[PDB]
């Protein structure tokens, strides 16, 4: 039945019906056993699509809002703000759903270094997504929760995974975005990304046959951000 | 506008 | 408030939230007045996106089904068929929703040649989409309803619109697909498409400043199908 | 696989 859910999740993924893909993978998480690499990946892809659609909508509506602040059309701005708020409600609901799954099911049952890093990093990501649109105390709390999770993932990654491991590199990449975009700290973002890239370069003998393309891609993205940030 | 970890 | 709904529909379109775009434009249709060209277009785009997502899913799942019929994996086929059936239920619901809007609101209040052709052609399209996945009597009834609507749109198009008019050409294009894909009649599909293309070529002086790109595009598609079908 | 009228 676990095998059946995974199949259903793969069919939903092919059909691009990511809500159903989330439904199926959340049931697998609901089983309180260590997920396979395949299952972790399917769950992560499902929520990143579901949340990504709303993050993309939110950025569009926000940019429309900013244009109109310059034209000062107030009837328009009332409708744009109400629309944005509706999308923020969905963003909050989706983040809260996977954060619950992580706290109740995935993290407690994770028993490998790789899975622990993967799930704390996911925790880091979803609080960071809450922080993207939050203001005032909600933003401070999301930022503090994101930081705690990313630090937890980093402690484990530093002791358990080689510096070329794609989950470790993916962690460095996203934690560096966190410092840049949420904490407004280009200096710390640059340091973290540069250190992760250099530490990988120092140990390229650790690249795995299973994941060298994935490692190579994240390292290119670390470099691409360093470019963007300098 | 920064790049975070991709999916697919 | 009509102006407000149109604005909301445009925001939803920019955010790629086509369900909301449908909600807003269905309220405009609900007003029982002649829609503007802009409003007709927004309504049509909204439903073509909503239905198009499911038609795309349906084709994917159907092709997965056909692969597995060749491998004979029966546990898989039960899950694939149930998934397909779920998508067919959504397709039927969406088609039924716009068919109701057309029959109750749009067609009765349409009072120009262009709008009458546009809405009967939409009626033709949504029954044709029902016919794509229907079998047995449901397929026969969808095909008969699609034919009746396309004939109605054609009667009006032939007497009211020049042969270069994009809605007339769009009608010929989709009615020709209907003969090809639903009625399995390549000969009649080819005749209809060829006649519409040639009749446009004969009267290129009738191209409008407002729509010559649109006319040119549909004529290319008529040619592209003729290519595909011969 | 035939082309019908596009949208956008």
């Amino acid at each position: 039945d676990r095998e059946d859910l995974v199949y259903q999740a793969k069919l939903a993924e092919q059909a691009e019906r990511y809500d159903e893909m989330v439904e199926s993978m959340k049931k697998v998480a609901g089983m309180d056993v260590e997920l396979t690499v395949e299952e972790r990946n399917l769950l992560s892809v499902a929520y990143k699509n579901v949340i990504g659609a709303r993050r993309a909508s939110w950025r569009i509506i926000s940019s429309i809002e900013q244009k109109e602040e310059n034209k000062g059309g107030e009837d328009k701005l009332k409708m744009i703000r109400e629309y944005r708020q509706m999308v923020e409600t969905e963003l909050k609901l989706i983040c809260c759903d996977i954060l619950d799954v992580l706290d109740k099911h995935l993290i407690p049952a994770a028993n490998t270094g790789e899975s622990k890093v993967f799930y704390y990093k996911m925790k880091g990501d979803y609080h960071r997504y809450l922080a993207e649109f939050a203001t005032g105390n909600d933003r401070k709390e999301a930022a503090e929760n994101s930081l705690v999770a990313y630090k937890a993932a980093s402690d484990i990654a530093m002791t358990e995974l080689p510096p070329t491991h794609p989950i470790r590199l993916g962690l460095a990449l996203n934690f560096s975005v966190f410092y840049y975009e949420i904490l407004n700290s280009p200096d710390r973002a640059c340091r973290l990304a540069k250190a992760a890239f250099d530490d990988a370069i120092a140990e390229l003998d650790t690249l795995s046959e299973e994941s060298y393309k994935d490692s190579t891609l994240i390292m290119q993205l670390l470099r691409d951000n360093l470019t963007l940030w300098t | 506008r920064s790049f975070s970890e991709p999916f697919g």
